[PDB]
RNA sequence: UACGUCCCUCUCCAAACGAGAGAACAUGCAUGGGCUGGCAUGAGCGGCCUUGAGGCCUGAAAUUUCAUGCUAGGGACACA
RNA sequence: GGUAUCGUGAGGGAAGUAUGGGGUAGUAAACUCCCAUGCCGUGCCUCUAGUUUCUGGGGUUUGUCGAACGGCAAGUGCCCCGAAGCCAUCGCACGGUGGUUCUCGGCUGAACUCUAAGCCAGAAGCCAAUCCCAAGACCAGAUGCCCAC
RNA sequence: GCGACGUCGCUUUUUGAUCCUUCGAUGUCGGCUCUUCCUAACCUAGCGCCGCAGAAGACGCUAAGGGUUGGAUUGUUCACCCACUGACAGGGAACGUGAGCUGGGUUUAGACCGUCGUGAGACAGGUUGGUUUUACCCUACUUAGCUGGAAAUUGCGAGAA
RNA sequence: UUAAUGAGAUUCCCUCUGUCCCGAGUUACUAUCUAGCGAAACGACAGUCAAGGGAACGGACUUGAAGGGCUAAGCGGGGA
RNA sequence: GGAAGUCGGCAAAAUAGAUGCGUAAGUUCGCAAGAAGCAUUGGCUCUGAGGGCAA
RNA sequence: UAGCAAAGAUCUAACGGAGACGUUGGAUACUGGAGCGGGGAAGGAUUUCGUGCCAACGGCACUCG
RNA sequence: AAUCCACCGGCCCCGAAAAUGGAUGACGCU
RNA sequence: CGGGAACCCAGGUGGAGGCCUGUAGCGAUGCUGACGUGCAAAUCGCUCGUAUGAUUUGGGUAUCGGAGCGAAAGACUCA
């Protein structure tokens, strides 16, 4: 019962991280979620998920 | 009524997320605040202000109108202890009384407003 | 004219140091004879916080409902040594007490209590009284006064005592035993000493005393804050920028008459560190001991293995070992500061306070961080071999 | 010459200073290991990315368990 | 006598208060409750947020150590992130009790009606109580331990 | 519910007197901030009562317990609107409150203007710019200690909830 | 009447913000404690209150109510 | 959230260098004007020209 | 007791000394060429220098001035 | 075998109330 | 100067100005900042005005008490 994170990917088991409603549109989910606001501060700045060390895709394209 | 934390004290210009040619909402003042001292009466997400537009059509301008907040750009802590929040404020221009009053909302609804205003969920895109 | 709502309570003065750190029941329930003999107080130890998530009940908006996360507190409790049976006159100037017999073996943490060294000492606390214990007229001089304990007496008071060696904590950086008289609520005094005089010397453990799903009083000490100023201690108001002398003060703190200052009026001093109640704090689970149950924190919905510790244990406290409680919300204390339970004045009877409770949720995840993980075996599936094991088991 | 208390040291749920809560071969202190957690891939090298969620920091106004290291016992009244 | 622990509690303080909702019920309308919210109060730091002299880790800027490594200077260079701690009606928990009387509905009827005596009854109210303080209220409360002369 | 006509008790945030205190100095309004107090009750609270069928108002009494807002213009008090609200009641506290703040109005020395005056200048007319010192003392309060103490330090003086 | 100029007076708008709603955390330097050094202004005596009367708003009088003593940090009510 | 603070945007923020593009009202034609307003900025390897000494 | 809070942070060795002081070494700094620089006028007139000294003067102290 | 129609007279009931706590001088007296 | 029977369209050059930004210099607007038993019998901080000029400054030299001197505040003339 653990919402994945949206720009890490990490467990955000519930009543730890902070959701978040982007002002456009998403058939999949309209509510982002971070569990750390390094995550988000990281995401209005948007990079990508891949090319950072300590993120999950990360570790699908570094680790092969 | 909800436990929302409040965003918009008075004198706050929200932007309207309603197509009735309105762009602000310079809060006038909540409907529904009971007094305290020194206090600025503060919107919250389900909360109805009363406006003045401060941009916009003229045919609403000059005049003290109602709205109902949309959308919150503070976070509060959902009572099912999830914190959300959103891109932007945004607030439907309503009816007295209570009442849609304009084009189906250009913007995601929240839930503690839908359900404190069976009107405005049958017009919202998307409910969050 | 215009004027607002006082600031500050004025039934909470003096903002005085509490007189110990020992959380102290003021007054003990209305004795309710038509109730068994039993336990109504117990000193616990503020381990730390966590949060959790219930399956609601209670039909209204936010209720029956989709789950809800509600703070917690996890408040380590210890079994309790009784020592003593303590009996009152109910006299025309109140309760006054009437003898104590002690136990034959009185633990050797307890007897730190009454001193100050106990190192350089000679360890004499209870010397001739057990000596006269193993006499004859000891015994007389005992049942003496248990005889008396029905005669005279209404107000019957085990005193009882924390195991600490039982409490491996070190962070709780004492030996003594916080001694405390706890409140017998049965009836028929003749029948309540029955009980005092069973479980004298015997353990107390918390289940003994309180159950699961109901309500307790947290008698407790807050957390000091030494002198703070007016803005703090009372809340009053920031004077404007433009203040010279500064601006966290009272500007008027008294008219030309009474040409004294008020006791009303707000001013800086001791801030915290007070004697608070917080009446009905809910307990929502009294889980047992690590050594006998050590799956403290999976209920029914975590079938995963878990305790209460969260993840590098609670911060500044350690590992809770012992029949830990969990109330729900704050209590008032910094960590390892004892606080004392008492079963609730209030009538009780409501929807909102006698309804029972399923935990479908509890959070490990460490205190120290941002804590992603529960329950560590998680960790180390999102990681790998990283080089610190890997120089280690690879190394061999 | 008693039981004891106090100072000195240490600890910190306490603290402006007193006072308080403590300990006084104890897990006490000091290191290290481990955990937990921050950061975000270390000097150097191979072919710029690779070693590699690396290196570093992590109790210190004072996060948590394990290994090794050292570890005042002296004063002042009590006391006549 | 000292010292120590546990209490007693005279006395002083005193606080919770508004609003909406559902409910039965368009009923010869409210009322135990069920439900929230708001304010106040007392707390707390699990979460969220703020805070950074962990100057933690990183990045960067001029100068600077022969150059890297590594630093340093810019009374903390600036910047991103940042645990701990503290803290927010920015987060969170908690704050629904017994008598007494008067308004008063009323009882008996005297000298027919409530009162002249005999009387129930109850909103606030006051009063204790919960709550905060605590014997300069000098506790012949209880209890632990002990001298010299 | 008050109104003719009227009158009669008690009223101060009242209009002025009085000249009693102060001229080897009680520092000027308004705010800010904070505490208190009163009821002549604005709100909630308690019945009462009507041409009080529900609705909803209507009059009244009891209660100081709790509550009584945010702004625009004004130095303001007041006033006025704006909007919320259950309603935004009325007062005292040296017109509560500057060794607390502020310094907007009073506010002098500069300057301009209007009227006045021969002129210097005057105006309680307008405009602009214009010091705001000291607690380290006693008590009050606020917290923080310590120590004596029952013929409240003494007689041996003797009283046990 | 006027372009330019203005530490001139004034009003609005935009931006911007802790001016504020509503405050919070951090930092030096202080205050705090210590070693050394060390003033002064001021000073009748002093110094708990309520009420009364009074040169009419008392620290002393009257009548009550508190008050053991000595203290450290504050504060700014009073000592017209 | 953004002057609701306050007698008053007081204070603080903000603005900012350079270069390029633009730049109104008014006007004593000089100005206003740095108007307003946008835009680009790094580090690196380069490739361009820009000059003194003769058949 | 107020205070000795604007302006540069002293740290160490071994040496001297009757003893926080001085000297030397090393260290980290500060002034930063409109200087805690080197020279002059005005003014001061022995304040220069060395060797002592350390009573009171250098608002702390001093073996130094 | 008592019971009336009108008034004179108060003691005494209301008429009537404020703002630090609160005064016959205090307790207290009925 | 380019370029086209009048004198406009532009390109440079040059470096004016009681012009602008700004250092020193000289001033002292705001904070009604901090001090107000000062560092100081008027200072400190930041901000700020000006900064080729009717400028600032040195020394010398003139004019002084019912007087001098003043871009004039009855300012200044050894606190
Ligand atoms: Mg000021
Ligand atoms: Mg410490
Ligand atoms: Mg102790
Ligand atoms: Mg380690
Ligand atoms: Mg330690
Ligand atoms: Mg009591
Ligand atoms: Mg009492
Ligand atoms: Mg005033
Ligand atoms: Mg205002
Ligand atoms: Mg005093
Ligand atoms: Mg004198
Ligand atoms: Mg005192
Ligand atoms: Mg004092
Ligand atoms: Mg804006
Ligand atoms: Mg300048
Ligand atoms: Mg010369």
């Amino acid at each position: 019962r653990t919402i994945e994170c949206e720009f890490s990917h990490f467990a955000v088991h519930p009543g730890h991280g902070r959701r978040y409603v982007p002002f456009a549109f998403l058939s999949t989910k309209p509510v982002l979620t971070f569990s750390r606001p390094k995550c988000f501060a990281l995401y209005m700045r948007k990079k990508n998920p891949r090319f950072i060390p300590w993120t999950r895709t990360y570790r699908r394209i570094h680790r092969k | 009524r909800f436990r929302v934390s409040v965003a918009l004290p008075v004198g706050a210009v929200v932007n309207c997320a309603d197509n009735t040619g309105a762009k602000n909402l310079y809060v006038i003042s909540v409907k529904g605040y009971h007094g305290r001292l020194n206090r600025l009466p503060s919107a919250a997400l389900g909360d109805m202000v009363m406006c003045s537009v401060k941009k916009g059509k003229p045919e609403l301008r000059k005049k003290v109108l109602n709205a109902v907040i949309i959308r919150q750009r503070k976070s509060w802590r959902r009572k099912d202890g999830t914190v959300i929040y959103f891109e932007d404020n945004a607030g439907v221009i309503v009816n007295p009384k209570g009442e849609m009053k304009g084009s189906g909302i250009a913007g995601p609804v929240a839930k503690e407003s839908a359900d404190l205003w069976p009107k405005i969920s049958t017009h919202a895109p998307a409910i969050v | 004219k215009f004027e607002h709502p006082r600031h500050g309570h004025l039934g909470f003065l003096p903002r005085k140091r509490s007189r110990q750190i020992r959380g102290r029941a003021r007054a003990f329930p209305k004795d309710d004879a038509t109730q068994k003999p039993h336990l109504t107080s117990f000193m616990v130890f503020k381990a730390g916080m966590t949060h959790i998530v219930r399956d609601v009940d209670r039909p209204g908006s936010k209720v029956n409902k989709k789950e809800v996360v509600e703070p917690v507190t996890i408040l380590e409790a210890p079994p309790m040594v009784i020592v003593g049976i303590v009996g009152y006159r109910q006299t025309p100037v109140g309760l006054k007490t009437i003898g104590t017999v002690w136990a034959h073996h009185t633990s050797v943490e307890f007897r730190r209590r009454y001193y100050k060294n106990w190192k350089q000492s000679a360890q004499l606390a209870f010397s001739r009284q057990k000596q006269f214990a193993n006499t004859k007229e000891g015994k007389v001089a005992e049942a003496r006064t248990l005889n008396a304990f029905a005669k005279k007496a209404s107000v019957i008071r085990v005193i009882a005592h924390t195991q600490l060696r039982k409490l491996r904590n070190h962070r709780v950086g004492v030996k003594k035993a916080h001694v405390q008289e706890i409140q017998i609520n049965g009836g028929n005094v003749a029948a309540k000493i029955a009980l005092a005089k069973s479980l004298l010397e015997k353990e107390v453990r918390v289940d003994s005393v309180f159950q699961q799903s109901e309500a307790c009083d947290v008698c407790s000490v807050t957390k000091g804050h030494g002198t703070e100023g007016v803005v703090k201690r009372w809340g009053v108001a920031c004077l404007p920028r433009k203040t010279h002398r500064g601006l966290r003060k009272v500007a008027c703190i008294g008219a030309w008459h009474p040409a004294r200052v008020m006791y009303t009026v707000a001013r800086a001093g001791q801030h915290g560190y007070h004697h608070r109640t917080q009446l009905n704090k809910k307990i929502y689970q009294i889980g047992r001991s690590v050594a006998v149950e050590p799956n403290q924190a999976t209920t029914t919905y975590d079938l995963t293995a878990k305790t209460i510790t969260p993840m590098g244990g609670f911060v500044g406290y350690g590992t809770v070992r012992n029949d830990y409680v969990m109330l729900k919300g704050s209590v008032s204390g910094p960590r390892r500061r004892v606080m004392t339970l008492r079963r609730p004045m209030a009538p009780q009877t409501s929807r909102h306070l006698k309804e029972k409770i399923v935990l479908k949720f509890i959070d490990t995840s460490s205190k120290i961080g941002h804590g992603r993980f529960q329950t560590k075996k998680e960790k180390n599936q999102w990681f790998g071999p990283l080089k610190k094991d890997r120089i280690r088991r690879e190394e061999r």
